């Protein structure tokens, strides 16, 4: 698809090496986790969780708006970014959840943490929210994993493609052809990424083979009531039943306009109480189209939940 | 025939001012084309409003019927309209209800096709392939062309190919009006178009499109003594 | 192989139409035959109920079968694959006037002939328009874009009624054809060139005879090698 | 145009010779006039006036409904139908009018006459009523020339066509190709005429040459205030003003639906006082599409006009 550059972005472009030089690493279980830490204002910890095909690089321009308020930590999920690989080589939802909570344990986090989850990164930010319900102060989600899927009514034309990924064909799509990196990522961004910031995303999966396994295992965890993984379906069912009862939990829903999943999940997200709704430009990876808008929005949101 | 102040190969400069929903933007185009064979290639830039929050291919048909290969058996209403040029008003209805209005003027000065275009789109569906940017390009098309007193009416169905392999069509109706009185008006024919995008490698932020348009009648022989 | 599909090169057909144009209800019948290997057909239509018609006849010329379509080897034939069961279609017509038409048809195959059953509805036609004025001489040739959507095939065209004044009156026709059975291979994006003419008018017979030639093909303009789509 | 027959028309079809064997001829100036005469009920006179390309045949199915209430007379205009030819070969409106008045004087008509005009046949009546305002009781008009043509807005796409007719080419269109009888006559009729019904119209102009001059000269008298004949323009203006000032004159307008000229003339017809409006289906030749309903309308309208003696 044809896209054009943002004329005022190469001047403030943050390259991959420039971002990783500001990121730390730390051994977690039988591996390590590369992550970015602002450190300052450690009394409140906000955690930015990326989804599929991305890394901490997704929140490079969103985070400068919230750091002077709270300590913002952004990890690369296991097997993705500059972090290490998982021990067994499996990259399912719980395979990320275990490493992520073990890495949480090594961070000196306050009692109630604040999460910023996007795509599958929201599901984790929700699953933890279901297990450690006393350890959350706020939740900010966008293009998330809200509830299960049962219809495909107002969803993007991703059916059949989902069935293609779930079959052996997807192995050639993602492992050998890098589907979610060479096709899905630049397609669902309204602007044309500069070559450096696109190489920053291609770097973890520039090689063919099993290293691209997470980007293939992430969509295979989709919570389809018909055909989906029963364990993940039950997990999301449980934490959606919990989130619909989170009356005191202040939440923030960022809707990407026009977006990719926003139209299909904004009605299911309205069933979550104490939710403040904002909307702004972008497709799926709305952090690449309107990063400053989102930064100001969530900075104000966290300032007012701290009250 | 340079009596109209033309050449077999002609350069063109197009300036488009567009508004899609609430996004205002300006685009430019520099191109070259054969008006006798009916081919054209234009490099397109976005001089204001970048990036575009919509699919680009909706502006491809706004970026000159002078680049049409008219046979000797069909009157070329467009080449006759020069040296003054010609204007056209274009109404587009997308298959989901979205609408577009394209008002364009085609002049000639030094010996170049100076095109000025105004583009206005409205009522696009957020899940449509234009907002979702699911469009790969344009498929070939056939445009009905017939005379209406002094105007010429063109009408076609333009089909965008989607990333998933499906197609998304829109109905386009254009009224072309010459600036000078044209000698002979055409009967009823079809212009076959193929507008494609070349140089797809990333490189800089510009879109190079090549369109081939050839006018002809139906290839089915009319049964003698039949109507119409 | 047409023998397995219950067909042959030349196939007969009997069409029954029930029409409602504005407030005028009518019933028409057509009998004919045509070549399914060369896309030719000829049908003579007569009015069985509601004669005479206060509207132009040519609006029902498209309701009187894609089985009569000359398909080459490099383009799969959805409609001939639809048989022996047949296929249905839903057609939406918008004239360049605001008036609209809905055409729901079901082409079946019985014994050895196509049994078509069409329902035609029209509304919002203009008093001074060439349909209520009956200024239409006939139908000009057209190009119907045909592409695939999951299990159905979608066609779209602009049909131009020629008028007695030499001018033209267009209408946008969007048809969705659905085979009754799963059907094996789906066709790529192509065109069907149509030419529908009226043969016998110097023969005051009461019939209205129409011959349609429909040939399927791709674009004749060669695609650039570096070309995206 | 295709068109299809009325399934219940051939049962009651009146061919050309059958209708002509019921008409009468009568010397008028240097010629004669063929006309159908009801004779009976001479206390009132309902005169039907056809327009271009037609004859008295046009009213063959309309007249039986009005005969029981008044003497109905329908003539073929000069050079048309089975009537005699013109002396000078000229067929402008004024020659038709002269022959028509000379034939009027020979019928022993009452003082006040009732008129039913179609196309130019209305204008003729419209002319007569202007010059003989003492001799009019009621006027029926359909697809009329109610007024001049100041713009082509609600009119059918007959521009350029009339321009081709008036610009020399009308001779090859009408005298050579028989435009109004072969093309325009069957086109402006919803149903398909039986072969005998069309032969009855073709008979007076079956030959090429000057015999079709009436059908060529009728459209050339079109009242275009810019590009038309100024004498017909003045006649139309005069009788239109007179009809607009005629409150004591009961009129009946029969609007053709969708019609041909009715959409553009029904306004000017509405600006005529004492006009009762009805609507019947059909194009221009509405008589060949809704004859029985038209006859019932005309008969009840004449009935209510005659009922005036309080
Ligand atoms: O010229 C006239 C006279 C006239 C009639 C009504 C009126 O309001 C003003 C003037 N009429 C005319 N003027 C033009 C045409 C006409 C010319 C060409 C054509 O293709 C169709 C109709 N027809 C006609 C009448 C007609 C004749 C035969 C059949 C149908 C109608």
């Amino acid at each position: 698809t044809s896209k054009v550059y943002d004329p005022e972005q190469r001047k403030r472009m943050i390259t991959g090496p420039q971002w990783w030089a500001r990121c730390k690493q730390m051994n977690v279980l039988d591996s390590f986790i590369n992550y970015y830490d602002s450190e300052k204002h450690a009394e409140n910890a906000v955690i930015f969780l990326h989804g599929n095909a991305t890394s901490s690089y997704l929140w490079r321009h969103v985070v400068p708006h919230i750091e002077p308020v709270a300590r913002c930590i952004i990890p690369d999920l296991i097997g993705m970014g500059k972090s290490g690989k998982s021990g067994n080589g499996s990259y399912r939802l719980l395979d990320h959840y275990k490493y992520l909570t073990a890495w949480f344990e090594l961070l000196n986090l306050p009692k109630k943490i604040i999460f910023v989850g996007h795509d599958w990164g929201a599901a984790l930010a929700f699953h933890y929210a279901y297990e450690h319900q006393d350890r959350i102060k706020a939740i900010v989600h966008m293009e998330s994993v809200v509830d299960v899927i049962e219809s495909w009514d107002e969803w993007p034309d991703i059916e059949e493609d989902i069935a293609l990924i779930k079959s052996e064909e997807g192995e050639k799509m993602v492992l050998e052809n890098n589907f979610f990196v060479e096709t899905v990522l630049p397609s669902k961004i309204m602007r044309k990424l500069e070559p450096e910031e696109f190489a920053a995303y291609l770097e973890p999966f520039k090689e063919k083979g099993e290293v691209r396994r997470p980007t293939l295992s992430w969509p295979r965890e989709i919570p389809l009531v018909k055909g989906g993984k029963p364990d993940v379906v039950q997990i999301v069912r449980n934490y959606n039943a919990y989130l619909r009862a989170s009356d005191d939990l202040p939440k923030l829903f960022i809707e990407s306009d026009p977006g990719f999943f926003s139209n299909a999940i904004v009605e299911g997200a309205k069933k979550f109480p104490n939710t403040e709704f904002v909307k702004v430009k972008g497709l799926h990876f709305l952090q690449e189209d309107a990063p400053d808008e989102m930064g100001k929005y969530i900075k104000s949101f966290v300032e007012r939940v701290l009250k | 025939l340079a009596k109209l102040g033309l050449k077999e190969v002609m350069p063109t400069k197009i300036n488009l001012e567009g508004l899609v929903g609430d996004h205002a933007f300006s685009m430019e185009g520099v191109g070259e084309g054969n008006i006798l064979e009916g081919t054209q290639e234009v490099k397109i830039s976005v001089t204001k409003g970048a990036p575009l929050p919509f699919a680009f291919d909706i502006v491809s048909v706004a970026f000159n019927r002078a680049y049409t290969g008219y046979p000797e058996e069909i009157s070329d209403y467009f080449l006759q309209s020069f040296p003054e040029g010609f204007t056209y008003e274009r109404n587009i209805r997308y298959q989901d209800g979205g609408t577009a209005i394209v008002k364009s003027d085609i002049s000639l000065e030094d010996g170049k096709f100076i095109v000025n275009v105004d583009f206005k789109a409205k009522d696009l569906r957020r899940m449509g392939p234009v907002m979702q940017q699911d469009i790969v390009g344009m498929q070939p098309s056939y445009e009905s062309m017939y005379t209406n007193v002094t105007s010429v009416i063109g009408e076609c169905i333009i089909a965008f190919k989607l990333q998933t392999g499906k197609h998304f069509t829109y109905h386009m109706r254009t009224v072309y009006k010459s600036k000078k009185p044209v000698e002979t008006m055409p009967l009823y024919h079809f212009i076959q178009h193929r507008l494609v995008k070349t140089n797809v490698d990333t490189a800089s932020g510009y879109v190079v499109q090549h369109e081939t348009a050839i006018a002809a009648h139906s290839t089915i022989k009319k049964i003698e003594g039949s109507l119409p």
